[PDB]
């Protein structure tokens, strides 16, 4: 396909190396949530990358929201700065990315019954429950959401190649219950 | 609406401390200054 | 001359995205220098 | 809610309170004791006197939630009440629960 899962979505953690007074981080660094009574972590927001973080006591971050590995590790490390200028001894280790998302279109309509009863392996689909067919896929492991419309979602990827593997995967199975 | 507000506050709040200030022992000459000193710093 | 600022209670804060409305009552407000009050106000704010 | 205190009504009260305690006309406990005086009586008006809708758009600039009290910045922002228009640059909200 001339068709291309485009990013939307990069989970990373890092570790700042030191223990983290939450409550100091709250009420001075700006657009921040800390409501440890429901959450125990500071939620930090930024505009650029426009991404939010999970912050720890621990010491242990979660960027989310980013579209590219490049945005991902630069967004957490400002984080980091922000929590380093703070006064804290911030550090950046281990910056890994966890969970990537893609999405794209197929540009046709799917027999998504049709596929769930071949694919009943991989796949569940309960229409009333929830309109997209889920796919789990094993090589590589990652999760797909299709919808009738030809709308995907691919999630679960370590590394960008995953999700393109998925998608070159999936669309021969795809083409052979489009609509007509 | 609100200077009607305010005057309420004000004369409910100098009529509830009234008895406070009689009970500690100071003049109600000085109820009418806070309550002069207040409402001009309003304006 | 006037800090502006208003002093209030929330009803429901809420966010989408960057769009945030304010669900606000029993407020003082004090814009341009001049006093206000309010038992509800609805705000919209992009951040 | 000492939440009324830093208003103008509730900061020329306190102005007001602290010449008298400067001058010592009154003790501080007296002041403090018409403070609380002032919380019960500026929220019992708040919520049985005044009945009207305010509307307010703008940028969010910041916001800080921490103690269950959210804390905003809007800039450029635009009151709306119906006999229309209240513009401002800044405007800084404070807001218990």
């Amino acid at each position: 396909s001339g068709i291309v899962p485009q990013l939307q979505n990069i989970v990373s953690t890092v570790n700042l190396g030191c223990k983290l007074d939450l409550k100091t981080i709250a009420l001075r660094a700006r657009n921040a949530e800390y409501n440890p009574k429901r959450f125990a972590a500071v939620i930090m927001r930024i505009r650029e990358p426009r991404t939010t973080a999970l912050i720890f006591s621990s010491g242990k971050m979660v960027c989310t929201g980013a579209k590219s590995e490049e945005q991902s590790r630069l967004a957490a490390r400002k984080y980091a700065r922000v929590v380093q200028k703070l006064g804290f001894p911030a550090k950046f280790l281990d910056f890994k990315i966890q969970n990537m998302v893609g999405s794209c279109d197929v540009k046709f309509p799917i027999r998504l019954e049709g596929l769930v009863l071949t694919h009943q392996q991989f796949s569940s689909y309960e229409p009333e429950l929830f309109p997209g067919l889920i796919y789990r896929m094993i090589k590589p492991r990652i999760v797909l959401l299709i919808f009738v419309s030809g709308k995907v979602v691919l999630t679960g990827a370590k590394v960008r190649a995953e999700i393109y593997e998925a998608f070159e995967n999936i669309y021969p199975i795809l083409k052979g219950f489009r609509k007509t | 609406t609100v200077p009607k507000l305010y005057r309420s506050v004000i004369e409910d709040v100098i009529n509830d401390v009234r008895d406070i200030f009689l009970d500690d022992g100071v003049d109600e000459q000085v109820l009418m200054e806070l309550k002069t000193l207040w409402e001009n710093k309003l304006m | 001359d006037t800090e502006n600022v208003v002093v209030c209670q929330y009803d429901k804060i809420h966010r989408s995205k960057n769009k945030w409305k304010f669900h606000l009552k029993d407020g003082i407000m004090n814009l341009n220098g001049r006093d206000y009050i309010f038992s509800k106000a609805i705000g919209d704010a992009e951040w | 809610y000492q939440l009324y205190r830093n208003t103008t009504l509730g900061n020329s009260l306190q102005e007001s309170l602290d010449e008298l305690i400067q001058s010592q006309q009154i003790t501080p406990q007296l002041a403090l004791q018409v403070l609380l005086q002032f919380d019960k009586a500026i929220n019992a008006a708040l919520a049985q006197r005044v009945r009207n809708r305010v509307n307010f758009r703008g940028s969010l600039n910041t916001y800080r939630f921490c103690d269950n009290v959210w804390t905003f910045v809007l800039n450029d922002v635009e009151f709306r009440e119906v006999t229309e228009l209240i513009k401002v640059d800044k405007v800084k909200i404070v807001a218990c629960d």
